[PDB]
RNA sequence: AAGUGUAGUAUCUGUUCUUAUCAGUUUAAUAUCUGAU
RNA sequence: AUGAUGUCAUACUUAUCCUGUCCCUUUU
């Protein structure tokens, strides 16, 4: 089974952060690091939108990112710490589009070891040196020297071991042009390592170590040593020098103290919490994430709070030392990962799931009713939080990036051929129930509906220098109407068409003279009242045309065609030829006058006998033919366009071709748009000239990242096509429908997949169709919560609390707690609990967005699995089992006891009913159909239990199970059990004697959190660890039996997926293409692996991974066969990804490849589409 | 030697060719209807 | 090494210098004590290169010529990112050779 | 009727425990070794 | 009927190895 690796689409979450002028100008670029894939933005000042600017797969494990900025420069570095110890330096080169190298230098060995530094990256104020340091036990420290060619030179690393040295984390200390000095919150395991009596493990106090690397000594030391009153999470470096003071703030559990260096005090402040909150008392508060606006003026921090209100944390600076820390509520924002305070009044808040955020920074958090907490005002107690709304930000775009995809099932849904991928990702009040469909989304801004038969469309503008359009012409079917675009869409006809009848073309001639083509003839239309017309001689009737920037082709009946050059001084001149074709034209094409050329040098004409010839339009060869072309097909269309250019065709079925541009024709390319005529026209988006299909789907074909890709257009059928702009429409398609005009917009250039979710109340774990409904049941449960009804308890509760202060008893304010529920999206879920939990099972109409049926469980409640089937004993009752644990604790020290509702789902299946709750032993984790009956999961014992009427009669118990039943898919007649250390073990059930007998077992365990039945003897299963593999039982594998256990599997597949996949239901995707399996990633990615047909092809992409793996290999410095093979070796599995860098590889690299391969490299670049063709959308 | 393996493998890829062409005709087939 | 057990590698940590090896010695894995196959370059010490100790030979500790690289089976072993690789014994060989 | 040196390994030839017990070291346990009857 | 013991011979492996120097001791 060799398989080929796709990544459909990318990792949208993000886990790293940067901000700054990394791309060297003004503009101030945003560096996200993604778990496997790094890139940069460059949003929108005006706009507002983020678009991603670079995008470029690490090849490794990015555990640490920091800029470095030299002194005196105007461009960022960029610092990649991966799992390799292989320290990189890589700058930016917007020139080429592409992260260069800038310096790489090897530290340790591989692997995320406790003594591989990786585990924190800094980089000082200065920009005159950077850190490395692991777990423990490793500190490196890097000096940065500029070149007199300005190279930045990495000297050698400077050691600062010290042994028995946890740290917590790292910070760089100010210092102008001084001794710089990095500090680190260090803990010492030595001393409680000897202690038997468990007493020194206590009164063992993080302290904040501070090294100074004396420039001077060329050696770090230990310059001071702080100890602190409780342990921190996170520090932040005050700005010091002739800006701010120098120091560091450290945050710890509901404190944040700033002590920095020399003789300055220690200044406490706690940190607030909700008046009034439901969250637990028990549960402390920590500073999630931090970011600084440093100014000339002043200095501030926004910091994200654990329930995620944003605080403006102000230092009070006094002459020399630190006067107190103003605190002021700032905003409320979502569980933040990531804040980044950008220039221009911008703020990228990343959360650890959902979509991300930009919000712009309207309120400098001055100026407000709201009240200043300071370090230096007393209290004993803690200072209670007024939350409110978004009032200092507003939201100005959301990077939707679906993350964590707990399920996922391809399948059509709906009505549609085109399957729909059922993804559910979220947490909790995050929830989103994301049905992603391979299209693009058209922004529609307005439809009217046209009378009669409209049936062409064009846009035409004013002049050369009009940065909008300007008219445009509607041919109907005995008629031609013309409007004027200004804001103001009504009725034109002073334009100057005179068309009353249908026209054949109407386009731009020059600078600002219109050109139009009517059956009766051409009229060229100057910038002045004049009009010349040219009637067509003969009774020949024009049968198409093509308008160029400087020429202009008509072609009537017969293949009589003719030519027009646009003079110099705005007159047009007759071609002195009459090029007679083979026979008539079906269509014709011809290209734009490049800047530098007068003209076009090819031009093509289509006959209808099904071919193709481009002639030369030089005059050297004018109306001579060039190049023909087999068309297997009556032709519908043609056309031409650069990105190095290509020529496409449009023929009468729903397929088309493609071909390279050159003097002669090239290479072939072919997809099938199709049920409908291929009809194309031209269009402008991106900056890019690109071309719009108008057939059964618009496939809208451009370039992404050096490689052309085409989706459809998720929106109704269009019959022409062109395109519009103005200051409310930047760049959009207004089209002809059937007896209908719409002018849309599709601004998400990001070619993969739109999808619109239907949002739920708690984190899901499955998902279950309903068959005949066609519906979708989900299994919301999330622990460490409380229920609704838990949450109402604890408000009265608290209500009669507040109540039995009798404060003037007179106060009014119980209600506003009572009523005034906040937003659980919005202004966070205040939930707690360390064993508490809450379930809920919702049913909702997949096309629409309602929830038709809704149970809620108990507050102890937990559930762990849901699935639908009907009963052997019982008819066509569909039941749904859903199964549940009470008292359940991410602690080892919880089982309590399990229930099993037997929910009925009557009522057209949109009505559930729990009758029986048979209650069940362990902690249950499953539960499947098996010959009519339900096989479950006790623990380590698998139960096939029939449906009786008070509970599921255990008819059937096998204890084998090793550690507990985490994966049980069902086959005809065994089951394939895998358990949570254990791999998967095939079980064969004897239905005539009713027992279970594992028929064989796994070599090498792995932790499998989802399975899927590839065939009768095979299974492909993932790892918690982020492996994904295939066993495949052997034909000695003996069915029928009455170092672990007897019969043994081998591993026929093994690939290391890099992120940890959850789901996987390969099936079939674009419908006529081979089916394959489609993975899904805890990081918001779905890819697809497809099998090698031929062994050629097999041996050919092993040569290209080969030779890929030295010519453009990764810039984290991680080997290949490394970042595949983390967990468990490779195993007949082909890294499509990293094969995909031949289309962005340099060309001397490219002709490498194809020397090395024996073939060309748009050869290797025809049989990579080959694969993403035929296997994928 | 090589020579033969080359002359065939040639003659194999003409045939996947071939075969390929024929698999996406008959997809195109598929896609109209 | 193969042919010498007996010595003792430096293991110091990693600079930005570049070694070579001596002409008596050169091709020959500075670890893997093959012939064929390199990989990677060879990083020297800090200290391992200062003056006379700079130019030396890794392996051979005589006078360098060429640069020498890391067998490729070290490299895929993860042999090759392991500390700095400088002989700095020089014992049971070459000791009683000048005598004869 | 020609090989020099640096480290390590095995197969060949010659010798030895009918010592009854106790305690210890050591051994996976024996063995060996160390003191007393 | 395996073994321990160790002068004295024997086969083998390390792609073992022949211009290696006082370029560094200049202390009274």
């Amino acid at each position: 089974m060799f398989l080929y690796n796709l990544t459909l689409q990318r990792a949208t979450g993000i886990s790293f952060a940067i901000h700054g002028n990394f791309s060297g100008t003004k503009q101030q670029e945003i560096v996200v690091s993604r778990g496997k894939i790094l890139e940069l933005l460059r949003p929108d000042p005006n706009t507002g939108k983020v678009h991603t600017l670079l995008t470029v797969e690490v090849f490794g494990v990015i555990r640490s990112l920091m800029a470095f900025r030299l002194t005196g420069g105007t461009k960022d570095y960029i610092v990649v710490g991966s799992d390799s110890g292989r320290i990189v330096i890589l700058e930016y080169q917007p020139s080429k589009n592409m992260f260069e190298k800038i310096h790489q230098e090897t530290f340790g060995k591989s692997g995320c070891r406790r003594i591989v530094p990786g585990q924190f990256l800094a980089v000082d104020p200065k920009g005159r040196a950077v850190m490395i340091s692991a777990i423990e036990k490793q500190k490196l420290v890097y000096i940065l020297n500029r070149d007199a060619a300005a190279r930045l030179t990495i000297s050698s690393p400077l050691e600062a071991h010290k042994a028995n040295t946890l740290v917590y984390h790292v910070v760089g200390v100010d210092v102008g042009f001084e001794n710089p000095m990095f500090a680190c919150l260090e803990m010492d395991y030595e001393e409680a390592d000897n202690d038997p009596t468990g007493e020194a493990a206590a009164n063992t106090q993080q302290t904040l170590t501070f090294y100074e690397l004396d420039l001077g000594l060329n050696h770090v030391v230990r310059k001071y040593s702080e100890p602190l009153e409780e342990h921190g999470n996170f520090l932040i470096t005050v700005p010091g020098g002739s800006d701010g003071p120098s120091g560091v703030l450290i945050c710890s559990e509901n404190y944040i103290t700033y002590k920095n260096f020399g003789d300055q005090p220690d200044i406490r402040c706690p940190i607030p919490r909700r008046r009034n909150d439901l969250d637990d008392p028990e549960r402390g508060m920590i500073f999630v994430c931090s970011a600084t606006h440093k100014t000339k003026s002043m200095f501030f921090f926004l910091a994200q709070t654990e329930q995620g209100d944003i605080f403006k944390i102000t230092l009070e600076t006094d002459e020399d030392m630190v006067t107190e820390i103003r605190l002021k509520y700032f905003d409320t924002v979502p569980v933040a990962a990531a804040m980044c305070v950008l220039k221009t009044g911008f703020l990228f808040v990343a959360s650890e799931f959902g979509n991300h955020y930009l919000y712009q920074i309207a309120h400098l958090g001055d100026d407000d009713e709201e009240p200043e907490f300071s370090s230096a005002m007393p209290l004993e107690d803690t200072f209670f939080f007024q939350p409110r709304p978004l009032k200092n930000l507003v939201l100005v775009d959301e990077l939707d990036s679906l993350s964590p995809i707990l399920f996922c099932q391809i399948a059509d849904l709906a009505n549609e051929d085109t399957p729909q991928l059922y993804v559910a990702c979220g947490r909790g009040p995050r929830s989103s129930l994301r049905v992603l469909r391979h299209g693009l989304e058209v922004s529609e801004m307005a439809v009217s509906e046209l009378p009669g038969n409209p049936n062409a469309v064009w846009t035409v503008r004013r002049h050369i220098e009009d940065e909008f359009d300007a008219y445009i012409i509607v041919s109907f079917v005995n008629a031609t109407l013309v409007l004027s675009i200004g804001e103001t869409v009504e009725e034109v006809t002073d334009s100057g068409f005179l068309g009353t009848t249908p026209t054949l073309s109407c386009s731009l001639l020059g600078d600002d003279a219109l050109v139009q083509v009517y059956p009766d003839g051409i009229r060229h239309i100057r910038a002045d009242k004049r009009v010349n017309e040219w009637k067509t001689p003969g009774k020949k009737t024009i049968v198409k045309c093509a308008v160029n920037q400087r020429q202009v082709v008509i072609a009537l009946t017969g293949g009589e065609l003719v030519y027009f050059e646009m003079d110099p001084s705005g007159q047009l001149n007759e071609y002195t030829e009459r090029k007679e074709m083979s026979a008539d034209v079906v269509c014709m094409s011809l290209a734009n006058v490049p800047p530098g050329e007068q003209r076009s040098r090819f031009l093509a004409v289509g006959l209808v006998d099904n071919t193709v010839r481009i002639i030369s339009l030089d005059p050297s060869d004018c109306l001579q033919p060039l190049s023909m072309q087999a068309l297997p097909a009556q032709p519908e269309s043609l056309c031409i366009v650069e990105m190095f250019l290509y020529l496409n065709i449009g023929l009468q079925n729903g397929v088309l071709l493609r071909t390279v541009l050159d003097p002669v024709t090239g290479d072939l390319s072919d997809t099938r748009t199709g049920s409908r005529p291929v009809k194309l026209f031209r269009v402008r988006m991106q900056g890019q000239e690109a071309v719009l299909a108008m057939s059964s789907r618009s496939w809208l074909s451009y370039s992404y990242q050096s490689r052309f890709h085409l989706t459809p257009l998720s929106y109704e059928t269009l019959e022409f096509a062109s395109g519009f702009a103005s200051e409310q429409c930047p760049e959009g398609i207004v089209a002809i429908s059937t007896n209908t005009l719409r002018i849309l917009a599709l601004e998400k250039l990001g070619a993969v997949f739109n999808q619109v979710a239907f949002p739920l109340q708690y984190t899901p774990r499955k998902f279950v169709i309903h068959p005949e409904s066609n519906n979708l049941i989900i299994i919301e449960t999330d622990h460490n919560a409380y229920t609704e009804a838990t949450k109402a308890q604890r408000k009265q509760q608290m209500a009669e609390e507040m109540v039995e202060a009798a404060g003037e008893l007179a106060a009014e304010m119980a209600a506003a707690f009572l009523n005034e529920n906040l937003p659980e999206s919005i202004f966070g879920a205040p939930k707690a609990g360390n064993g508490q939990w809450a379930s809920v099972i919702r049913v909702m109409n997949p096309i629409q967005g309602n929830t038709l049926d809704l149970v809620q469980l108990e507050q102890n409640e937990a559930a762990f699995s849901v699935a639908v089937c009907r009963f052997s004993n019982t008819g066509e009752d569909w039941y749904v089992l859903v199964g549940v644990a009470k008292d359940l604790i991410l602690n080892p020290r919880s089982v309590a006891g399990g229930f099993v509702y037997t929910y009925k789902l009557v009522n057209n299946g949109e009505k559930l009913e729990f009758l029986h709750k048979t209650p069940v032993e362990e902690v249950p984790a499953a539960i499947a159909p098996f010959q009519g009956r339900v096989l479950i999961g006790v623990g380590k014992l698998l139960r096939v239990y029939d449906l009786g009427k008070k509970k599921l009669l255990r008819k059937c118990e096998n204890k084998h199970i090793a550690n507990y039943i985490s994966g049980i898919q069902t086959i005809g007649h065994r089951v394939i059990v895998s358990d949570v250390q254990e791999s998967f073990i095939w079980v064969r059930y004897k239905r005539n004697e009713n027992q279970l007998i594992i028929f064989a077992d796994d070599t090498y365990p792995r932790w499998v959190t989802t399975a899927s039945l590839l065939d009768y003897d095979t299974v492909a299963g993932a790892d918690k660890f982020g492996n994904i593999c295939v066993v495949r039982l052997p034909p000695n594998t003996n069915d029928e039996v009455d170092n672990g256990a007897s019969q043994k599997a081998e591993v026929i597949m093994n690939y290391h997926v890099g992120e940890t996949v959850l789901s996987l239901q390969k099936t079939t995707l674009i419908p006529g293409g081979s089916e394959s399996l489609v993975y899904t990633t805890l990081s918001g990615g779905i890819g697809i692996l497809v099998p090698f047909t031929s062994h050629e092809d097999h041996d050919f992409f092993q040569h290209v991974e080969m030779h890929l793996r030295s010519e453009h290999p990764p810039l984290c410095g991680r080997d290949h066969l490394s970042f595949r093979s983390y967990y468990f070796p490779v195993k007949n599995v082909i890294d499509g990804d990293l094969c995909e860098q031949f289309n962005s590889m340099e060309p001397n690299k490219q002709k490498n490849v194809s020397e090395e391969l024996d073939r060309t490299p748009p050869e290797v670049s025809k049989k990579l589409e080959d694969i993403r063709t035929r296997y994928a959308f | 030697e090589t020579i033969r393996r080359q002359l065939e493998l040639e003659k194999k890829k003409k045939q996947d060719l071939d075969d390929e062409e024929k698999t996406a005709k008959f997809i195109e087939e598929q896609v109209r209807r | 090494a193969k042919h010498h057990p007996d010595l003792i590698f430096c293991r110091k940590q990693a600079g930005v210098a570049i070694g070579r090896l001596c002409e008596k010695c050169d091709g020959k894995c500075v670890i893997c004590d093959s012939y064929v196959r390199p990989c990677t370059l060879v990083r020297i010490c800090d200290e391992c290169n200062y003056g006379s100790y700079q130019g030396r030979c890794v392996i051979c500790g005589g006078p360098g010529v060429s640069d020498a690289y890391y067998c490729k089976e070290c490299t895929i072993q993860e042999k090759d990112r392991d500390g700095c690789p400088k002989i700095v014994n020089l014992g049971s060989s070459k000791t009683d050779l000048f005598y004869e």
